[PDB]
């Protein structure tokens, strides 16, 4: 329900440090915080965000009693996150001349959820750190770090220059390029995380630029979906309690535009007026106590004992039709606009032995289950398909909505196989052949007999967002400058990795030379 | 607007069933035409369908020819329409038949071509699509008469002319059905088989009933320049119950809903010019023209931008995430296309690889990664087309479209579970086509909405075939049911009502010498193993009492 993140930001002068072209640490991790805390609020979340900053000129923070805890600034207090915040991280906030010990920083992190958290209510604390490892610092602390944080209950996270043509958010720095002390200071990281979270706990170090085409720094405060409770049932005779929950489901701009008057700016003053006339010449206008309303039936016009005819439902269910070949439910079918993941109840051992049963039945048989969906009494009952999924922690039947006979649009087309006009020659299959294989986005590369996609677009967040996010800000901050450009970082990773790009070129030019194309 | 006329043979075959527990053919057409008329209601789409029969007895058309009956000219789908093609269905409606328009009657294709053709002539809108669908299970109609058969090819050709088009439902007759033999010439243009089922007619009647109809036409760039035009269809779309009209009480009759802004103030008519647009978050107000809400949403021009090709292994069948369209060359605007298109789905096909793009439908839109999935031609023992050729334009879902899941333990089942539960699912086998479901609440609606069009006395209570054959099921799977309760439901069930592994991976991946002391002391204290005073005593230590 809540959570509270602490962003601890090195602020210090190697962040600074700029290559050419290359936007500097600083800039980079700029930009990833802003995409934090750009989210947290025109989503309008309520969780609590606090700032931290290590490598300030100045000192600023609880414990800095005694020239102790130096340069590490609380630039922001736990509490909902705001404009003020984003204005202070864009502008007010620049980088530092001294370079603040990064554990220190992060115990002074660790205070801010400890202390500030004690009077209310927060289902997660989580540490967020970015920093470029570059300088010393004390490993001991190292003891209470750790155990505080195991005991505390805070998770963390990691967000560098580096990973474990430069394109910031792209697809495309040896661990030999860092310095030696950011080595070192890698080494504690990686530590630390194994010893709270073990091997996983690795895939928390990200690098600034993979950090932008991903959602990882709202992984830990991400709001677990509710599940749906029901009976899989199959004949009147045998029943599974399961539990369903929308493992697919498209995300959308939430908030909508409201008109207001261009001067006043005011709703109230602003009305839409409907009203009703006949259609045909001679237009007059009709009143409300004399409209009825009705339904079409071709040609035919009823005036619609009557609602009473609406067609009635048992209510919720999950019931089994049958079974058959996977093969015969075509992916090209697949409707509705969710994916549900069915599981049995939980903690329902009997019932996680039954489903079991039943989905390892399918895998084997290779089939799938056609059944029959109905959310609750008042929806509209559903035909869908229920196929096996299993995997190294779980199993369960992905459920997808198929299609009703009156939803099938068949039109023909025509074979272009055995066109004897379309047919193309030997000559321009082997060009696309070539093209096809130096646009591949894709490698059998390291562990041999393993494939690696090359541009995972299901792991990079709708380019939609951070867009009318950046938009919103640059209005609430710039009234008077028109809507910017896009950001580099977004077109970049929208792309594809820049191999692709380079090793198409050729076979391209081939095939524009061997496909003539010309408009009508 | 598309017009069809129904064009069917009355002849004495057309009433002889196939010493099957099949229908006449003659019953077969006409129930596959009330089908497609209620399927333009349903869909409530404004095409025009008309009803001829020839070779009967009695006649009706414009210009008194003789043995053709004209019973609707072009028009719009009614109740009152489809009643009255209902009363020549079944046995007893045959009978009906037969007594108003008498079978078994000389004619002349010609004359009957040019009555339909007529039929269209008269038609006071603009059409679309002229067509007629000749329902006929006879193959030679006029071998005796070698002069009806050359002004029936004529006037067939004609017609292509002046751009009717006739499609050919030929139904079963003793010995077959020979194409070649006359309707060759005739039909516009391998072709369907001959109709004996009601079944394979209506697919067939589907599979024709509709033309083409783009979703839209986009320009697929394999790179800036080398472009191929493409026209994005919709195979598959939830059909909606239509929404009620507004009528006057006293005409019945439909009302434009005019709508208009003002302000309050000065009750002064609002132009678009004269608001702006809002959003607050907390106490910040954020005001935007209208141009630049649409304008933060502005990407890609529109269009499919090739992005590369993926194998398709890496597309999972879980990632579903809205309908799929359907991806077919459009020859007309890029001429080449159809060729350039087709090298890529033969390629394709034979690596396994769909293409990835960058799609984006209209003006203003956000892109949305897709892939167009390799779709082989396939066509069934009908000879009707179940998938095209082309392109299954499939989204993917970006990474705010998953949502995650937490897992408790993975408790599995055992080989003899499984057992059981796969004899359970082979008794319950079946296959499934997709047009095997119709939509429950759609019957319901329109059935009731007929019968009241009709003034009937009640509606047809609709049989819902989503529901399960429960008593059936049960009855096909006999003592499996209790059998797989006995190996998976206990009997008193309620259906109804610094740890080993840290350190061992501390060590795999050499962080464990970057432990302080005291970390090291409490580990060895953990594991009251033999320690030190000094560092790298602790560290031997540890891991020789882990991996030595």
């Amino acid at each position: 329900n809540k959570a509270a993140v602490v962003l601890c930001m090195d602020v210090g002068f190697t962040m600074s440090n700029s290559i050419p072209g290359i936007e500097s640490p600083f800039e980079q991790a700029k930009k990833v915080i802003t995409m934090f805390v750009q989210r947290q609020v025109f989503a309008e979340n309520k969780d609590e965000i606090a700032l931290v900053l290590f490598g300030t000129d100045g000192t600023d923070n609880p414990l800095s009693g005694g020239d102790q805890y130096q340069n590490i600034t609380v630039h922001r207090h736990l509490m909902l996150p705001d404009f003020d915040l984003l204005e202070d991280i864009e502008s007010k906030i620049q980088p530092g001349s001294q370079q603040a010990d990064f554990l220190d920083a992060l115990i002074v992190s660790m205070d801010v959820i400890q202390h500030e958290t004690i009077g209310k209510k927060f289902e997660k604390r989580h540490i967020e750190i970015f920093t470029d490892l570059s300088s010393r610092f004390s490993k001991s602390q190292l003891d209470i770090i750790i155990h505080s944080l195991k005991k505390c209950d805070i998770s963390l996270q990691f967000f560098l220059p580096f990973s474990l043509p430069f394109r910031l958010g792209g697809h495309g720095f040896p661990l030999k390029g860092i310095t030696e002390q950011q080595k070192e200071g890698l080494e504690i990281v990686k530590m630390v995380m194994i010893s709270l979270e073990g091997e996983d706990g690795l895939d928390e170090i990200y690098s600034f630029s993979e950090s932008l085409r991903k959602l990882c720094v709202f992984k830990k405060i991400e709001r677990h979906s509710i599940h749906w409770p029901c009976r899989l049932t199959i004949g009147s005779n045998l029943s599974i309690r399961i539990a369903a929950y929308k493992s697919i489901l498209q995300e959308r701009v939430k908030k909508t535009w409201t008109v207001v008057d261009a001067k006043t700016l005011k709703k109230e003053d602003i009305q839409k007026e409907t009203v009703y006339c006949l259609n045909d010449d001679d237009e007059t206008e009709v009143l409300k106590e004399d409209i009825i309303q009705g339904f079409r039936y071709g040609s035919d016009i009823v005036p619609f004992d009557e609602e009473q005819m609406k067609y009635k439902s048992e209510g919720k269910c999950f019931s089994v039709l049958g079974f058959c070949k996977s093969s015969q439910v075509q992916r090209r079918f697949f409707m509705g606009n969710q994916v549900l993941k069915v599981f049995a109840a939980r903690d329902d051992e009997a019932a996680a032995v039954a489903l079991s049963s039943l989905i390892h039945a399918l895998d084997d048989l290779d089939m799938v289950a056609i059944v029959r969906y109905a959310y609750d009494k008042r929806a509209n009952p559903q035909v869908g398909v229920a196929f096996p999924h299993i995997k190294h922690n779980y199993e369960c039947l992905v459920y997808v909505q198929l299609p009703f006979m009156e939803d099938l649009r068949q039109y023909m087309f025509s074979s272009l196989k055995n066109s004897k006009k379309y047919a193309p020659t030997e000559a321009q299959l082997n060009a696309v052949d070539a093209l096809i294989d130096s646009m591949s986005l894709a490698k059998k590369d390291e562990k041999t007999d393993t494939l690696e996609d090359l541009f995972p677009t299901t792991k990079i967040p709708n380019p939609r967002f951070q867009r009318l996010f950046q938009c919103l800000l640059h209005r609430a901050l710039h009234p008077r400058e028109p809507l910017p450009p896009i950001q580099q970082h977004i077109w970049n990773m929208l792309n594809p990795p820049a191999e692709v790009t380079t090793k198409s070129q050729i076979p391209l030019s081939k095939i524009k030379t061997l496909f003539p194309l010309i408009e009508a | 607007r598309d017009s069809l006329i129904f064009l069917v043979d009355a002849s004495k075959a057309m009433f002889e069933s196939q010493s099957e527990d099949e229908l006449t053919p003659f019953d077969m057409s006409i129930q596959c035409i009330q089908s497609v008329y209620i399927s333009k209601i349903i869909s409530s789409d404004r095409d025009l369908l008309a009803v001829v029969f020839y070779g009967t007895e009695k006649d009706k058309n414009s210009v008194n020819f003789k043995n053709i009956y004209v019973l609707q000219e072009l028009d719009n789908p009614g109740a009152k329409r489809i009643l009255e093609l209902d009363q020549f269905k079944g046995q007893q409606g045959q009978k009906r038949f037969q007594d108003m328009m008498g079978h078994g009657s000389d004619y002349s294709l010609s004359e009957v071509l040019w009555v339909c053709a007529n039929l269209f002539s008269d038609v006071q809108f603009k059409m679309s699509h002229k067509r007629i669908m000749l329902f006929t299970n006879e193959d030679n109609p006029h071998g005796n008469d070698s002069a009806k058969a050359s002004r029936a090819r004529t006037k067939a050709g004609d017609l292509r002319d002046t751009g009717i088009f006739l499609d050919l439902m030929h139904l079963k007759k003793p010995g077959g059905f020979d194409i070649s033999l006359f309707y060759r010439d005739i039909i516009s243009i391998v072709h369907f088989e001959e109709s004996s089922k009601l079944e394979d007619l209506l697919r067939k009647v589907r599979a024709k009933e509709t033309r083409k109809r783009a979703l839209s036409r986009l320009k697929l760039k394999l790179n800036k320049d080398i472009v191929i035009s493409v026209g994005i269809y919709n195979l598959v779309q939830k059909a909606l119950k239509p929404p009620p009209i507004k009528l006057y009480r006293e005409t019945n009759e439909p009302v434009k809903t005019k709508t208009r802004t003002f302000n309050t103030s000065t009750g002064g008519l609002l132009l678009p010019s004269d608001t702006k647009r809002s959003q607050i978050y907390g106490s910040r107000q954020i005001i935007l023209e209208k141009e630049e809400t649409e304008e933060l949403k502005r990407f890609d021009d529109p269009g499919l931008m090739l992005m590369g090709f993926k194998p398709l292994v890496l597309l999972k069948k879980h990632h579903y995430l809205r309908p799929s369209l359907f991806v077919y060359p459009e020859e007309s605007l890029v001429i080449g296309s159809s060729t350039l298109f087709s090298a890529l789905l033969i390629k394709c096909l034979e690596k396994e690889v769909a293409a990835l793009c960058r799609y984006t439908p209209r003006r203003n839109i956000p892109p949305y990664f897709v892939a167009l999935v390799p779709q082989e031609e396939e066509l069934d023992d009908q000879k009707i087309q179940v998938t095209p050729p082309g392109f299954q334009l499939v989204f993917l879902p970006f990474a705010d479209d998953k949502r995650k899941m937490p897992f408790t333990e993975k408790i599995m089942a055992t080989p003899e579970q499984v057992g059981k539960m796969k004899a359970i699912v082979e008794k319950l086998r079946f296959t499934y086509r997709s047009d095997s479901f119709e939509n429950p609440v759609l019957q319901q609606h329109f059935r009731n909405l007929e019968a009241l069009a009709l003034d009937l006395m009640e509606p047809e209570q609709a049989v819902d075939l989503t529901l399960p054959k429960v008593e059936a099921m049960n009855k096909r799977l006999g003592s499996l049911v209790d059998e797989f309760k006995e190996l998976v439901y206990p009997p008193d069930y309620n259906p109804e009502g610094y740890s080993e592994e840290e350190l061992k991976t501390h060590i795999s991946k050499g962080t464990l010498g970057k432990f302080t002391v005291p970390m090291l002391k409490e580990a060895c204290r953990a594991y009251g193993l033999k320690s030190g005073l000094k560092k790298q005593e602790l560290l031997e230590a540890l891991t020789k009492h882990f991996q030595d």
